[PDB]
RNA sequence: CCCGAGAAGGGAGGUGCAAAGUGCCUGAAACCUGAUAGUGAUGGAACGAUACGGCAUGAAAGGAUCUCUGGCAUGAAGGAAUCAUUCGCGAGGAUGUAGUACGAAUGUCACUGCCAGUGUCGUAUCUUACGUUUUGAAGAACGGGCCAGGGAGUGUAUCUU
RNA sequence: AGCUUGUAGUCCGUAAGGGAGACAACCCAGCCCGUGGUUAAGGUCCCCAAGUGUCGACUAAGUGUUAAUACUAAAGGGCGUCCCAAGCCCCAGACAGCUGGAAGGUUAGCUUAGAAGCAGCUACCCUUCAAAGAGUGCGUAACAGCUCACCAGUCGAGGUUUGGGGCCCCGAAAAUUGACGGGGCUCAAGUCGACCACCGAUACCACGGAGUACCGCAAGGUAAUCUCGUAGGAAGGCGUUGUGUUCGGGUCGAAGCAGGGCUGUGAAGUCCUGUGGACCGUUCACAAACGAAAAUCCUGGUAAUAGUAGCAGCAAAGCAGG
RNA sequence: CCCUAACUGGAGUCCGGUGAAGCUUACAUUCUAGUGCACAGUCUAGAGACCUCUAGGGGGAAGUGAAGACCCCGUGGAGC
RNA sequence: GCAGCUUGCUACCUCGAUGUCGGUUCUUUCCAUCCUGGCCGUGCAGCAGCGGCCAAGGGUGAGGUUGUUCGCCUAUUAAAGGAGAUCGUGAGCUGGGUUUAGACCGUCGUGAGACAGGUCGGUUACUAUCUACUAGAGGUGCCCGAGGUCUGCGGGUAAGC
RNA sequence: GCUCAGGAAUAAGAGCUGAAUGCAUCUAAGCUCGAACUCUGACCUAAAAAGAGACCUCUUUAAGGAUUCCGGUAAAAGACC
């Protein structure tokens, strides 16, 4: 299992996507609600608001609201989910808000690359804040 | 092009407009408890309409202190039985049922709806729920009630209707204790609502079958010379050249009626016990005559006669405590001719 | 002879080398009915080419130093890993190990009973049909529903090579 | 003006294959078939093969992440931030503050009463002391003080004026929902100056094979200096029907038809199995009513549409029993 | 007409019998932007989409009917 | 400098047909804000004005002339904003104008005839194959078999102004 | 006949703290308010949510479901009660 406590969003997603595609057992991202998204507050909120309200009702883009749904969607883009390889990879990913009971006390590991300590300044927001600004109870 | 502006035809806050999946209204939101323990809902069957002459007492109203005529809907409310207790758990993904305990004694006619539960665990299951609440897992408690339509005569059915209600208290322990006290008993309408208070009503509306755009959305007919050219009750245009599709917001034909609707701030004018005080000569049309206890509601109520009406205490009321209405005359004229 | 209302038609049973059963020689395709193989109700398209797999078939006309798996000898272009010395702020370089171990293929000795081929499905790369008019065609330019057959530089005189 | 008309080179037309998101004519490359190897353009976080590579700085705007390009916004400004140079004052003491001073005379010339430093001539209103003024402003008929300019005590280290550059910000508003190719990216997965390793074509190298050009009596020899192709020119072959001639096959099963095996670069040939029941080839030559996928082609057969429209409108006619 | 409502008979809807024709290279469950002979269901990148059937009005297929009647051209015609 | 909402310029697509102007019906988008919400300045006492900034949720109507768009006028009103969608919308409607064949008036021509001037008259085709949408059903997938009661990933809203 | 708010985070804007630039300064970090906008709260729909759900009861040659029959709070056919 992978703990998303204080990790960059795209860096984490890229690493997880590649080592899903390499072919192994399934992976678990827990605490997927305090992942970091570097960038100023206003710009992040603006971009996510425009992403949220963009579709048409019958067939438009249905961007999710829940935090783990957002993280799953972010990983979904770095992956050929229309092919068979990509669909099989998407079948082996499980991102949880908080800690599920069955993964309680499980052994964890982290991506040493995606670390908020590796950031120049203090210009970032946490994923749960954007989730609540988009109107989600988690 | 100098266009003349017009509000949109009909409301899109109720779409899609499809048949209700059940014949029993379901409540999505329960109010906040502000008093001693009690149920937050009740059920009954609609009969018909009359009018009463009551001394006006609405504060600050123009017609204060003088007689007025008011339309009222009479609703038959035989006593209900509290048949089970259900416990819910809160987590990230919302509430989740985690336990139920049924009453030992039940009506034999409940076998028509579901097979009768057998008396297994009653004390042990209740203490199990108590231990769960003691270890802080349970968040709220709900009661399961059903009606007993066999006592009425104007309603042909003899099979009960099962639904879930809510208990009103300021603590989970109090709700559990009250639910234990009232489990497996008969609750009368007077134990839930006080005379003169407001309520919210839900019910399935009258069904009209498939209807066209004019009667379903209230669009305009074709006027003048266009009224005799081939299209009179059809819609004008289905869309523009681009986008090359028909929008879901364009009026079209389909199901009309038999949806679930809610009415707000209906006042209760009288809690009765004897049916001879409301029954007109010759009885109500297509129903018969009232036999049990009833209740008078100011205004109209969604749904036709012989339909189940659910009641819950108000969720968006404004006005303060009103008081007991002063009913002077209740019309018992024949509804026929 | 049996069924059938039957001068309909069907079944059984005969004639004839052979049903060729009356507009009856042979009896193609489009189209229609059934059966068999592959696939199939979470799925993206010029309907295919190339390589690798699943399932089904592989009697004749195709292979028997042939199919499968390995050993040994020679091996063109190319050509490491490992270790040591040394240079560089560093990622790394140079020399030696070494043109060595390997390397398309060419021969040879055992081993095995399959391989070639055909149908359909899956995975990876690539491709927006065909003729024509056009500077430019996948075109929102024109032509064709489909199948069979028919369908377009020929003769006399004269000149030139 | 993706306008019109010239000119030099090279291309598309008639040009594959590799890379640019897709791209007639932009970059690498001009191409017979098969196998191995190394590179070009371009790239190396994931989609996607190979770097979460190295060194030194910049950007805080999601700016940017777009060789050329018909696809990318300007003048002007910025005490936004990063650099270079030039002057000026400077620890015996520069700037911002803490302070007061700005007293001599004047109430300056002023008619309105009054514009008494602040409507309207003048001039430093003191010989003199840091300061002392014809002087801005709260006040201000006029003033007046409070005090402007202007210096003085005070702290205790750098301060200040200009010019030339890099990036960014404002200037910056459009109509279905949405385009760095997408996800995303902040000491970078952006920009600038350098560097290292690897990936990546039919290019280049090696081996085998086909054809062609030219020479040679033949055997065979040479080809880094041969292998793209529309209009078009030229050479050699396959097939259909028949005639002259040579050699044959067939009721122990000809032609034809359906499906298969092998040969040939190919037009095509030959053989096998099922059906069929009477004719068919071959050597050397010669002939033609000689080869079809297309003409809103001609004739015949037959689909979908589809168990659909119609069987109502001007004369709505039938029911019981036998 | 404001502003539409109820009703009547014939069709339609449902069942039995009878029984055509016209568009058609192929495939096809789509939507947005770009690109492209500058107006794409099929290309490029995304977003969506379980399959079959019935009813319904006509948004799109630059829907079908048809070698443009408007303009020009032809050392083409006719009438006046 | 921006927009492409007026008129020009060009000739890249369409002549084996992409059915014109205005109005009507219905849906949607933009903001460069007419009213409604919030702020700043004033040569803003109050009332009411003038100028600017944020904001596209809701509203933006009834009539007389005219085919008209445009524009003028009338009485209300919080205000009676402007544009885009093949100058949205004819397999939805209308046919007033323009754009056929008939005739009259004026002006041109010797004349047949013409006007870029006026006036009167003058046929609106189709049984929906595919897709999209609006509603109603039958399957298969997940699943011990069946029934019941719930949760809520998501979708919609102007539900009030 | 009924037809509300309240709250969270914000735009223009108004302030607090505060240095670069000893002072001053709404801004460079940080913080507090602030719209008919946005979100939440009401309301309608929603296990075909492919992570394809939770709980309870009855019963596995049964529970139960359909067809026939008498009907309508429903209804184009189906479905529904
Ligand atoms: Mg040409
Ligand atoms: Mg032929
Ligand atoms: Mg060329
Ligand atoms: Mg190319
Ligand atoms: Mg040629
Ligand atoms: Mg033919
Ligand atoms: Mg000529
Ligand atoms: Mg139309």
């Amino acid at each position: 299992v992978i703990d998303a406590k204080g990790l960059i969003l795209g860096r984490l997603a890229s690493s997880v996507a590649k080592q899903l595609l390499s072919g192994d057992e399934k992976v678990y991202i827990i605490n997927a609600e305090q992942a970091i998204i570097s960038g100023s507050r206003a710009a992040t909120l603006r971009e996510y608001r425009e992403t949220r309200e963009r579709g048409a009702t019958e067939f438009g883009p249905y961007f999710p609201k829940r935090p783990d749904r957002i993280l799953k969607r972010t990983i979904r883009g770095m992956l050929p989910y229309k092919r068979a390889r990509g669909r099989d990879a998407m079948s082996r990913l499980k991102v949880y808000v908080g800690v599920p009971y069955e993964l309680k006390g499980a052994e964890t590991v982290t991506i040493p690359d995606a670390d908020m300590r590796l950031l120049s300044s203090s210009r970032y927001v946490e994923l749960g804040e954007v989730s609540q600004k988009m109107g989600s109870k988690f | 092009m100098a266009s003349i502006h017009r509000p949109k035809r009909g409301s899109l806050a109720f779409s899609p407009r499809k048949r209700a999946k059940s014949h029993i209204p379901r409540f999505r939101a329960w109010p906040e408890a502000t008093g001693e323990p009690k149920l937050q809902s009740f059920a009954g069957y609609k009969v018909g309409m009359t009018h009463v002459i009551m001394v006006d007492d609405t504060k600050n109203s123009l017609t204060q202190g003088m007689e007025i005529s008011v339309p009222v809907t009479v609703i038959e409310t035989p006593a209900i039985r509290v048949a089970a207790i259900r416990a819910y758990a809160e987590d990230s993904t919302g509430e989740k049922a985690i336990a139920e305990v049924w009453a030992a004694d039940l009506d034999p006619e409940l076998k028509r709806r579901i097979p009768i539960p057998a008396a297994g665990n009653q004390a042990e299951a209740l203490e199990n729920i108590g231990k769960l609440i003691e270890e802080g897992r349970v968040s709220d408690v709900r009661a399961v009630i059903y009606t007993l339509p066999k006592s009425l005569t104007g309603v042909p059915k003899k099979v009960p209707d099962i639904m879930e209600s809510g208990i009103s208290a300021r603590d989970l322990g109090t709700k559990f204790e009250y639910s234990k006290t009232i489990l497996g008993t008969l609750v009368s309408v007077t134990d839930v609502f006080k005379n003169g208070t407001l309520v919210d009503t839900a019910a399935i509306t009258i069904g009209k079958g498939t209807q066209g755009p004019v009667k379903r959305w209230g669009i305009q007919l074709m006027k003048g010379k266009h009224s005799r050219q081939g299209s009179l009750r059809q819609v004008g245009t289905l869309g523009a050249f681009n986008p090359s599709r028909v929008s879901w917001r364009v009026p079209q034909m389909g199901q009309m009626g038999y949806h679930q609707r809610t009415e707000f701030n209906k006042r209760i004018l009288k809690i009765g016990s004897d049916g001879e005080e409301v029954t007109p000569e010759g009885g109500f049309i297509n129903y018969g005559l009232v036999r049990g206890d009833y209740i008078l509601i100011k205004g109209s109520v969604p749904g036709p006669s012989k339909r189940l009406i659910r009641l819950r205490d108000p969720i968006r009321a404004k006005k303060a405590d009103l008081g007991e209405p002063n009913i002077l005359y209740i019309s018992r004229e024949s509804k026929q001719g």
